[PDB]
């Protein structure tokens, strides 16, 4: 449900 | 435990302040009608993409004083200035935030009292005074101000980074639910006769997040707006 | 909301601030009858030739105090100069007027207390100091004059910038309608038990330019009047 | 010395503080209800890992002061920081603690008033000074917390270090349990009319930790969670 | 409303 | 009962 734009390293 | 059903929604400085900050009928707390904001918090190793809003405001106890004469004084006692002592130990991970959230307030017309920089950052005590008159017995509080948060992607690398935590699987990612606390440069001094039980970081936590807060539906006494990722006056 | 048509219209300094700066019966705001000017201001990427007129007047909520105590004592807030910290957050792209601009402040009767320069600048906070004498909660209010702009033409390239706008075809061209807000050296302290509840930046642009204004019959609670264009001593 | 069992328990600053701190009646002391934590402590030759927790909190004697005529005056006193000086002459072996153990204080809800560095290190005295008006006689009580600790293999080299310790076999090993005690940056200033007899270093170690406290079995009026060992958050 | 203004 | 890290040197 929430966007997001964070790729865990 | 369930007094936190009891507790009033309040918006905005006017409404808290005047709701908290009262010496003859102090109040606990309160909860926190605020907009949502989307930005960058780095937790452990990296900067995850956070949602942000306020949700909570209650009463840190301060210092109880003792004049036990007639006599007209001059009371220094310190406050302190970001992050709470009791969130700052709450945490193990790295920690940081840019000031720029502060539009969180802002937008949820909410002013600390403090500069941008000051308002987010480390733990500091200063000196603060106020001209008092005994005999009697009194008790200083200082405002704290409560935010739910959503690191995205953040629960896998750092769920066991706080004390109080929720996850919540979205698809190949897992996102982190936890709570922060700041402080404001507000303070009362209520006679010990009036002054009320204060609410502590732990009771906090277990009822805003644990207790009246769940991941996988966005609700129970407060629900986050995810529409602040397209909006550019809520991003920092 | 329908309170905005409530409000009465007043005409320079004696009768704004005498009828907001009341200690015994504070007042959330009134409208204001003043001149409309034309020169620059600067939006985005260039300057637009802009319709000013003063149009409202309000209270902004500053801060609570505590004296619990039949004490003296001297209190020590933070006051702002310049916009507003409210209209500051609530613009995206680059802004900036010139201080010439004030010529529409002489016109309308106000003189805001700060220099030229200082009035049309940037959010700049500032201490100011008054003896008060306790037992107590106070709330302290410092006034806000609120202006309505039409910056010709920018509305193709800045209607995006502003939280609350709304955009007007004239020909081939794109008007922007907004509002501006600046403080003035104008601050009142209520004992709480008398305190009104302040309105804040998104009520009053909600209610005096999307309830209240027309752009395309240039009619509402208020109207521009174009012969600013064409009046030497309304150009700046 | 049955006494003890009288005494109540008290959680966080605001009950213990709000509890002794009284000039009307003051109080002798009371049990403190603390989190337990996990870190070295420097005891003889080397470190030692270990458990800390808070458990009890009393008024120790500062000074008398006799004013005999109805004269308002400036009173000059000492108070001291740090470990207590009956702590420090109490102990034979080098001792030293890192300000880290400090968590112990933020969990328990408890705050010395002083600089971590300055609240676990050695005694050090300083001048406080309170406006007193006479004619009359005045006792000031200074706040003092006591820790109960588990030096864990500590017992063989160190037992007798303390003039009251405890040891505990265990398997291979051998646990030292003693109690130490700091200075809280509060006083409490008392007319000798009403003036309590207070308790020393030497009462409070034969009731807290010999009478009330049972090694073996890890129980009496508190006892250690030594679920601390792989708490993060609980570990320095 | 007359104007001199253009976008550039 | 008590967990430990410490040994005598
Ligand atoms: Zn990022
Ligand atoms: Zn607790
Ligand atoms: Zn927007
Ligand atoms: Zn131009
Ligand atoms: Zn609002
Ligand atoms: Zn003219
Ligand atoms: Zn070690
Ligand atoms: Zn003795
Ligand atoms: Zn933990």
């Amino acid at each position: 449900q929430p966007q997001s734009h964070s790729i865990e390293l | 435990s369930g007094r936190f059903d009891q507790y009033p929604t309040k918006k905005g400085d006017f409404a808290i302040d005047g709701y908290l900050l009262d010496y003859s009928s102090p109040k606990q707390g309160c909860w926190v009608d605020g907009i949502t904001v989307y930005g960058d918090i780095y937790i452990g190793k990296q900067n995850w993409g956070t949602y942000t809003r306020p949700v909570f405001a209650y009463l840190q106890y301060v210092e109880t004083i003792s004049i036990p004469q007639n006599v007209t004084t001059t009371l220094s006692y310190q406050l302190t200035k970001g992050h709470t002592r009791s969130f700052e130990t709450s945490v193990n991970a790295k920690y940081s935030v840019g000031a720029n959230i502060d539009i969180v307030n802002v937008g949820s017309e909410i002013s600390t009292g403090f500069t941008r920089s000051e308002s987010w950052s480390t733990t500091q005590s200063f000196t603060d005074t106020t001209e008092m008159k005994g005999p009697g017995t009194f008790v200083i509080y200082q405002v704290v101000l409560v935010y739910a948060h959503n690191a995205t992607s953040a629960g896998r690398q750092n769920a066991n980074a706080f004390a109080y935590s929720k996850t919540q699987a979205v698809g190949s990612r897992v996102d982190l639910y936890y709570l922060s606390a700041i402080t404001q440069r507000k303070r009362v001094i209520v006679p010990s006769s009036n002054a009320v039980t204060p609410l502590d970081w732990d009771t906090v936590q277990r009822n805003v997040l644990m207790e009246n807060y769940n991941p996988g539906s966005n609700s129970g006494h407060f629900s986050f707006d995810w529409s602040a990722y397209n909006d550019p006056h809520r991003r920092y």
